């Protein structure tokens, strides 16, 4: 029994070990609590402002857009503490820990920025974090592993698997499955068990708020359409919340091609996988014929979530959001375009929403179109990626 | 069938307990994983508890994450673990077969498609790891279409509403666990868990096994003077396989030393 | 003849050959003229605000102060556009560069972020920019190089003199004296001839001016002390100038001391250099008994002009403000205490003076004080370094 | 004393030009330096303008920008520079000598100590490359307590204003820019300079050499001819020393050859 519906259609549910549903009971009984709490709202609006900077701006880019009747506005989610978007959540998610009377933190990341986000959150609020990562990601993200330790975290490399996201999604449960009295498990993206799609979602909805009062005063009307990348969802669901009952709103999410779709090296489980169940949930999977979990391959190191938030799936099966892929090569033309005719660097996560506005505007620069692409992080991370393609 | 209810009733008539091994099906290798079963069986196992390869068995220690990853290694699918099942009920009759099994691989083809299978080669009860009762229903509806036990854990941290839920889903046995955590045998239980076993019964569900952590003799001896039906020991056994890997015929007598000590304990 | 005095008591003037005297005057009519434009000013408020994300918060540091009297604020300025501070004045330069009609960009840099920080801007405005770099510096600092090209920039070494900061200073001064008709140099501190120490200081005004009004909301009063390292004198001019008519607010800044003064291997020319003419200007210097220029050194490179701007000469000598230095394993220890205690990881630079800020707590822990650092810039950039070390 | 007077009315006499080759001073040793002195002398030299190293010659090109590091390779500083020029003056008792300097060097030890030891040595004159008409006050003030003319640089964006500021302020000559830039001899005026010439016999200004770029022959010939009294050359000349390094006495006869052409087209 929950408080709130689980699913999102027939996507989502709580597909843990029984021993971990009092601890999914127990946050969802939290969490829906913090949000009737003044309290609690003004808590997390105070770390939000005067913290992690709060509005993020909303920028123009006439420079890209020149010649073309598209008008293009980029959600400043780079100029957030700690270069990205996933500040926000976690800052919510240590002040529910918090309110629960939990002391420690327990994280998984690929990538690394949500292990770096969870570290310093859990730094500012007094928690003592543990974070689990594949090792074959600790090898190639040594900069973030030294963050995390700058931060006092703990970080734990996962050998089982292939070593990567999903193995350190793994062992964070395995972890959390003994320690949950002590421990709020915090999970960095709209997925996984409910009621994490759902406060994920919440706790990043304020980019979707924000640019909505941003872009009404800047142009007195609505976006012709939203775009943010899809590794795991929460950018885009922060995005897109705010908007899904403005109909006239297009939602458009972004996973990445990698490769190209044909060639089976991608991260698109939405539109290019197969629906199952993992990671407590019922959604679209990358995954074997027989049912084994795969990676997903993207340029871009932080889109590799082999799966995708339940929310999404479903937003695509009623025809609310459309989800489209854009591949390494097309995001790498997006990162150089931004670079050079903005001066703004793009992460490359955010270089796949990006690449697919200007592909909106370049396909038909007749047609006028207000768009808003949701700019997730900074890319002073992938220079060397870059610099070494290039 | 009626496999489990045979087995509990001819025990209950020597005062014994359940003796129940856990393996990795195709660990280290088809053949040998075929030996070590028969082995485990000839040396007294009352019945099976069986493991499918998995990508992701995330609630499994290190001890059965390498089982998977050697079976793994040896290519064992799915489709083969189902071959060797059919194989070990051609050659075992009366034994129940239990399988422990992670959600994605009962739902990839299809639910009912997965307990239909079970059915054809002579599986009597799936236990799925990730599917917690609130989430059951398909699962416990095709077992039973199919004749097959759903298979239940009532974890030491289970309310009243839980252990009613449980008496009435579940078949077979209950799965009773040692405590919180994953599969391990470092890792002993140590709560007493005599009033759970005690309201299963009031509430008249499947016979007890406990699980998790067994390791020893007197673990089994404990688990039946407590009330349960019997006991599981998987990472204990996968031990002795992991340690034993490059002397097979070694492998298979500490097996069967071991899992004779731990039917021993039972009666 | 000038519109605005060109000296702060005896330091300043416009020591450039005379060849350089018409484009000074230029630029000084210019600014006067900009000063007075509300079309200038809107423009340039608009880009602080949505491309730069002007304001920066103002955050507060509990953890860092628990157990003392001390209460502690940062203003961000690792939260702008570009991870420094050096993005305000860059805007505003570019801004008068076009007022102006010129279409190129000079920039002289160090350890780079001046240089990036000159390439967006000139990206985002449409102007062409070059960068002049000491080539010992371009060996060491690929990442910013690479980020300047990204950005359009053209990034020219330096192999004269000792191919570091000063040399690459010489180098863009040669260059402006054969092409200011059509390139406007944007020098990257409040140094050289005037007009450029009165205009970088107004370009980075704000940052007082935000932090005053910031901590009137969260305290109701003035700070005891605003306190900010000195490379050149940019950053802490900006804090300082909207105090220093406010005579009960401190106004310290923090010279790199690098291996310890004693041993001559530092980079605090202000307390422990000598007045030479150099780089447009008479000021303290780094130099030998001879007079050759010398550079300064620090474990932070950004804090290696060899100078500094001869308005903070002349507020010291007056006593208006008060100048000491930091060592090196002092800015290491309060990097590594920030990155703990409040999950913020700070520029080196800034860090000499967050040191600071920290030996007057702990020194005296029961005087009650009400401190803001200026936190310049953010480390991410630093973390190599400092593992190294570590 | 009137060096740079005396000079100017001889050459008035013979109609002739002045011809000023500019070096660095231990360029690239103190003794092969004084040998390349004596040599541009020997060669025709009317004057002479002469550099002392610096770590920053923000006004110098390329060459002088290697004659310095050249200079500082030899180890050479400004003491070693004032006693080079005293030797200089006690062998060659009527030719102007002129300095090029960077501020710094001047006011490092006190303006007017800096004139002071220029006067003890023997020095005519001092043009501070960095220090423009606006900022000239002490530095003039010390130079003419001193004897020693304070050089102006007259460039080609001057104005009308700046025109009789150089004119009132300047003695000895006006160093007359041929072009906006750096120093250099690949770099050459070629804007028409006869205006400002004439403006500055107006207002009776120091006579005028021209500098910068000034390379070849024809190009003394002309500076002479749009009315200027000379030209001065340094890059040229500080290029045949960097070519001629490993041969001293190549170096010295090729000097001697460049500098004997250049003054015969003053002539
Ligand atoms: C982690 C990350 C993403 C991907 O995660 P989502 O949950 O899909 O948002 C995208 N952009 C940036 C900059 C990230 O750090
Ligand atoms: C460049 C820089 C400094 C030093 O320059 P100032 O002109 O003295 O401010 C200080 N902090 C940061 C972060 C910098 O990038
Ligand atoms: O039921 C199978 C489990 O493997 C038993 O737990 P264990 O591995 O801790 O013995
Ligand atoms: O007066 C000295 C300068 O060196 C002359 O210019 P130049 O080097 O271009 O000949
Ligand atoms: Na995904
Ligand atoms: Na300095």
């Amino acid at each position: 029994t929950t408080l709130l519906n689980p699913y999102f259609g027939e996507f989502g549910g709580m597909y843990v070990p029984q021993i971990l549903m009092p601890a999914l009971n127990q946050l969802e009984e939290a969490f829906v609590s913090a949000q009737k709490d003044p309290e609690f709202q003004a808590q997390f609006a105070d770390l939000l402002k005067n913290y992690a900077g709060r509005p993020t701006a909303l920028t123009k880019c006439q420079n890209i857009t020149a010649g073309t009747r598209t008008t293009l506005y980029l959600k400043r989610e780079d100029l957030l503490h700690g270069g990205a978007h996933k500040t926000n959540q976690v800052l919510g998610q240590a002040l529910l820990a918090k309110r629960m009377g939990k002391s420690e933190i327990i994280a998984e990341t690929g990538a690394g920025q949500h292990g770096v986000a969870s570290a310093l959150a859990s730094a500012l609020l007094g928690l003592k974090c543990r974070i689990y990562m594949g090792a074959k990601d600790v090898e190639r993200q040594s900069p973030n592993v030294f963050r995390m330790r700058l931060m006092g975290a703990e970080v734990i490399p996962v050998h089982s698997g292939s070593a990567t996201l999903k193995d350190a999604c793994n062992e964070a449960l395995r972890d959390w499955s003994g320690s949950y009295e002590t421990a709020h498990y915090m999970l960095g993206t709209a997925a996984g068990p409910h009621p994490y799609p759902t406060i994920v979602r919440e706790f990043q909805r304020m980019i979707g708020e924000e640019t909505k009062a941003q872009i009404l005063d800047k142009e007195g009307r609505l976006p012709d359409a939203v775009i943010a990348c899809v590794g795991g969802g929460s950018n885009a669901i922060g995005m897109f919340a705010d908007f899904i009952n403005d109909t006239s709103v297009g939602l458009i999410g972004v996973e990445p091609g990698g490769h190209g779709i044909e060639t089976g090296e991608h991260g698109a489980p939405l539109k290019h996988g197969r629906v199952g169940i993992y990671f407590g949930m019922k959604a679209p999977m990358m995954q074997t014929a027989d049912g084994q979990i795969e990676e997903s391959y993207s340029i871009s190191a932080g889109l590799d979530f082999p799966s995708v938030g339940p929310q999404h799936a479903y937003l695509n099966s009623i025809g609310r959001a459309d989800y489209v892929s854009i591949t390494d090569d097309e995001a790498l033309e997006a990162f150089k375009t931004l670079c050079r005719h903005e001066g703004i660097i793009p992460a490359l996560e955010s270089s796949h929403a990006l690449a697919h506005a200007l592909k909106m505007m370049r396909e038909q620069p007749e047609k006028e179109q207000l768009l808003v692409v949701n700019l997730s992080g900074r890319g002073d991370k992938d220079i060397f990626t870059v610099h070494d393609i290039l | 069938m009626e496999r489990y209810e045979n087995l509990f009733a001819q025990l209950n008539d020597r005062r014994e307990g359940a003796f129940v091994p856990f393996v990795t099906l195709g660990d280290p290798g088809i053949e040998q994983s075929l030996k070590i079963i028969d082995t485990l069986i000839d040396a007294g196992a009352d019945a099976l508890e069986l493991g499918v390869p998995f990508s992701d068995p995330l609630a499994d220690g290190p001890t059965i994450q390498n089982a998977n990853l050697r079976a793994f290694a040896a290519g064992v699918t799915p489709a083969q673990c189902f071959e060797m099942l059919a194989i070990i009920r051609e050659k075992h009759p009366t034994i129940p077969i239990g399988l422990l099994m992670y959600a994605n691989l009962v739902f990839n083809n299809g639910i009912d498609a997965f307990y239909a299978r079970c059915e054809q080669v002579g599986v009597d009860s799936v236990l799925v790891a990730d599917v917690p009762v609130e989430e059951s229903a398909p699962f416990r509806q095709a077992a039973l279409r199919h004749n097959i036990a759903p298979i239940f854990i009532c974890p030491p941290n289970a309310d009243d509403d839980l252990l009613r839920q449980v008496a009435s889903y579940g078949r077979g046995y209950t799965y009773l666990l040692s405590r919180s955590g994953v599969t391990g045998a470092e890792n002993r239980g140590a709560l007493p868990l005599h009033h759970l076993i005690e309201k299963l019964k009031e509430y008249h569900a499947a016979p007890a096994l406990q699980g998790f952590g067994i390791s020893s003799p007197e673990q089994v001896s404990a688990a039946v003077r407590a009330g349960a039906a019997g006991a599981i020991s998987g990472s204990a056994i996968v031990k002795i396989i992991e340690k034993n890997l490059a002397s097979p015929k070694q492998m298979l007598a500490e097996l069967r030393s071991f899992v004779s000590a731990m039917k021993a304990a039972s009666r």
